[PDB]
């Protein structure tokens, strides 16, 4: 077959749910993605070799003269010259210095390694920073695709742009895809229309959250999100709302501080 | 044979960061630090934040055991608000805890730790007839050598491209000493591996059908869950199905391959036992009991199963003295502090962003060699049973599971009583909507001072989330986790955790290719950001 592009896939300051969103791609599978689409060059939650063979293939990866698209999960810890985040006892930052400025392009994937995300909520105790902000003055400018976890469908579907076009998909101001980020959540959401009656569930155990009347009361963010839940869903078969939830505004920036308390609006 | 240091660092194939060190003495390992490399201070984040939005950060301590957290973080405020969720809220949280064990645990067993033991370029030379044949002959499941040859051939293409991709610089690349399998029980395993990929999008679509979306689940809320779809016959019919063929496949791939390697590797019998034990119970009648649950909790100290001792939650404190913490005084986690202090590798005989949990001054291993040991022990009938088949099947006395294998066999064991219980469970909430009993969430107040604590035992082990209310906000927080328990440091006794202690008399027999450390640290399905967090 034909070479097929290498992924250099790395995991700073992370819950490793992003790695696991990715697991769940659907048509195409994760096995077609890394047998047929592409070829995972470097990802410590599933690569067989560990240590030095690890830091090995990373090396033997990064320098090739095919070249190279990252994947990046988590936040970068930069507080206290970056030591709160090793790896092979380097820092990430240090890491993702001298590695994301060689790659052909960055995909930042995740809340995390978009706009910092859990670790960088107030105090901030490790000074976690999103790719993009950590590494401005190297000029890295990583496409964004937001969310904790993101959909898989949107990280699939820029690499495959990418390929294709060999340029990355329009962008919004956050440097989102406007393929998959250009709409909020509400209007997109089947409860819509009781938002527009004023017909707001008061409490969860309530007869009108019984009935799927709007969760705006309880907290909902979905009026300040931009992501593609409710035409997507998420497993092919479900999201928050449609489980009686509301959103919690997780692919924005800042979210764990700009939408809390969560169950107030 | 080798003298002197090894070091793993980055530990692969678990969640999160972790280096290993050890020390070896010709050809064994004599000492180890287990040290986890990354801090995210979840708990200083928590502080002076509305109890209600605890679970919503707690659960992003960990998206591999996703769900997890922020059922012990809604268990926690439940408790300190003292709200008895319904009868219907319990079965549907238990029901999702159900789905997460069997999607967590296959594919840590393919995709994590398989790969230290199965050579998949070897898959390349097996016979697919005599592959079939095993394959067979191990599962009721039947398998031809034409569904082998077509993972054979697949496997032939990606190699034959010069990208391993994943399987990059593999210890087994060229051949090792420490691999054993023959050329078709590779290519069954790298088969099966390859089909678990696929099956588990279906074991964590069964937590989405209730849960909202997984990874990191949005129907729990204080008082019970919000989800009113759940009731459905539409929804529970979508995870039956859902369930019933991921049980399938724990019964007729995960387990007949685990006994199919545990066979071939019956000198991991030797290595990487642990003496005590924690486990906290789960899948509850009644959330304010934790005997109430199909698993009992219970604690045994040196391997003593007769004298299985009861739970005491006020025994527990977690130790900063080999920790970047400051100073050296352990807490119990009511009065927990997390006061991150950096002094890089061993400087003043520190390691580690973890803490160091220790109950009644000692170290416990948790997971699930101490939830099945200890509910054999309880006498728990489908445990027994299963256990001693798996025992039977080995040609091994109980003594066996003290070890590395035994571990990894116990996570099968877990499994497959799982699945059949998550059966049970939702009989039970089918009858009980039968019965007329439609209510899901029930009403509950905030208190201004309180405290509460919430158990899980998550795929890893006893998880507990301990909270102080203070004003009506976030007093403290406090997570004492299943990896925090195994692969925390020494604690100010100098005792060495279990898995540090389970290294000791390791066998290395290329230092450069260490797999051996690999297979004993991954029995315990390490995860680092929830052990830290
Ligand atoms: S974006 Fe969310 S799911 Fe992804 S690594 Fe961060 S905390 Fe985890
Ligand atoms: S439930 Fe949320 S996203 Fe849906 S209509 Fe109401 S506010 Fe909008
Ligand atoms: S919480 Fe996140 S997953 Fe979608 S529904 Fe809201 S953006
Ligand atoms: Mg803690």
């Amino acid at each position: 077959g034909p070479r097929r592009p290498s992924v250099v896939y790395l995991h700073n300051a992370e819950c490793t749910g992003c790695s696991e969103s990715v697991l769940r791609a659907f048509e195409p599978y994760i096995d077609t993605l890394i047998l047929d689409t592409l070829s995972l060059d470097y990802h410590e939650t599933i690569m067989a070799a560990a240590g030095d063979a690890a830091e090995a293939a990373l090396e033997q990866a990064v320098n090739s003269p095919h070249g190279f698209i990252a994947v990046v999960e988590g936040g970068i810890p930069t507080a206290a010259n970056g030591i709160y985040g090793k790896v092979a006892n380097h820092t990430m930052l240090d890491i993702c210095s001298r590695i994301l400025p060689k790659a052909q392009a960055v995909i930042a994937y995740g809340t995390c390694a978009t706009f910092g995300g859990v670790q960088a909520a107030k105090p901030n105790p490790t000074g976690a920073k999103g790719v993009n902000d950590a590494l401005k003055h190297l000029g890295v400018k990583a496409i964004n695709i937001a969310g904790c976890p993101p959909n898989p469908y949107n990280l699939v579907g820029t690499i495959v742009y990418y390929l294709k076009n060999k340029a990355a998909p329009e962008l919004d101001s956050l440097n989102r895809p406007t393929m998959f980020f250009g709409q909020t959540v509400h209007e997109q959401c089947p409860r819509l229309p009781h938002f527009d009656a004023g017909e707001f569930a008061p409490s969860f155990e309530s007869e009108e959250a019984r009935k799927g009347w709007c969760l705006y009361e309880l907290g909902c963010k979905g009026p300040v999100t931009m992501n593609n839940c409710p035409k997507i869903k998420f497993n092919q078969t479900n999201w928050p709302v449609d489980a009686g939830h509301p959103c919690i505004g997780c692919s924005e920036p800042d979210f764990w501080d700009a939408m809390t308390p969560f169950y107030q609006n | 044979s080798y003298s002197g240091p090894i070091v793993v660092d980055p530990v692969t194939r678990i969640e999160g960061h972790l280096r290993i060190e050890v020390e070896v003495e010709n050809g064994k390992v004599k000492n180890a630090y287990s040290s986890s490399t990354l801090f995210r201070g979840l708990e200083i984040i928590l502080k002076g934040r509305d109890p209600r939005d605890a679970q919503h950060f707690t659960q992003r301590t960990c998206g591999v055991c996703t769900y997890t957290h922020a059922l012990a973080s809604t268990r926690c405020v439940d408790n300190a608000v003292g709200v008895h969720i319904p009868k219907n809220a319990t079965y549907i949280r238990n029901l999702v805890l159900g789905a997460q064990y069997l999607h967590d645990h296959i594919v840590h067993f393919y995709h994590l730790h398989a790969l230290d033991f199965v050579d998949v370029t070897a898959a390349l030379k097996a016979d697919p007839a005599k592959a079939a044949k095993v394959a067979s002959s191990i599962s009721p499941r039947k398998t031809t050598a034409a569904d082998l040859k077509a993972v054979q051939d697949k496997l032939k293409t990606f190699v034959e491209s010069g990208q391993l991709g994943p399987f990059t610089n593999a210890y087994f690349l060229g051949g090792h000493p420490a691999y054993y399998l023959d050329p078709e029980t590779n290519l069954i395993a790298t088969a099966h591996y390859l089909e678990a990929l696929r099956l588990q999008v279906k074991a964590a679509r069964a937590m989405a059908v209730f849960g909202a979306k997984n990874p990191h689940t949005q129907f729990t809320v204080v008082g019970g869950v919000t989800c009113y779809d759940a009731l459905t016959p539409q929804r529970i019919a979508e995870f039956e199905a859902l369930w019933k063929e991921t049980k399938a496949f724990v019964d007729e791939v995960y387990i007949p391959d685990l006994l199919v390697v545990a066979a071939a590797y019956k000198d991991w019998t030797q290595y990487g036992g642990t003496d005590n034990f924690i486990t906290f119970g789960e899948f509850p009648k009644d959330e304010y009991d934790l005997n109430s649950r199909f698993f009992k909790p219970g604690v045994v100290f040196k391997r003593d199963f007769k004298n299985i001792k009861p739970f005491d939650k006020m025994q527990i404190e977690e130790h900063v003295r080999h920790s970047w913490y400051e100073g050296a005084e352990a807490r119990h986690p009511w009065k927990g502090q997390t006061q991150p202090k950096y002094t890089d590798l061993h400087g003043d005989d520190r390691y580690s962003w973890m803490k160091a949990p220790r109950y009644m001054g000692e170290p416990m291993e948790t997971g699930p060699l101490a939830q099945v040991l200890i509910a054999y022990s309880q006498g728990h009938p489908k445990v027994k049973a299963v256990t001693d088949a798996v025992l039977a099947k080995l040609g091994v006395g109980p003594e066996a599971l003290f070890s590395t294998l035994g571990r990894t066999a116990a996570r099968g064991i877990e499994t497959a009583v799982i699945a059949e219980y998550v059966g049970v469970m939702l009989q039970e909430y089918k009858d009980n909507i039968a019965k007329g009993d439609n209510v899901i969430c029930a009403p509950w107040e905030m208190p201004k001072q309180a405290e509460g604590v919430g158990f899980v035992n998550a795929p890893r082990g006893g998880l507990s989330h301990w909270i102080r209310i203070e004003d009506g906000k976030i007093g403290n927080f406090q997570l004492v986790v299943p990896s925090t328990w195994t692969l925390g440091p020494r604690c100010d006794k100098n005792k060495l955790s279990p898995v540090e202690a389970s290294l000791i008399g390791t066998p290395v027999a290329d230092a450069k290719r260490p797999v051996e450390i690999l297979r004993t640290v991954h029995s315990f399905d390490p995860c680092i950001a929830c052990g830290v967090h």
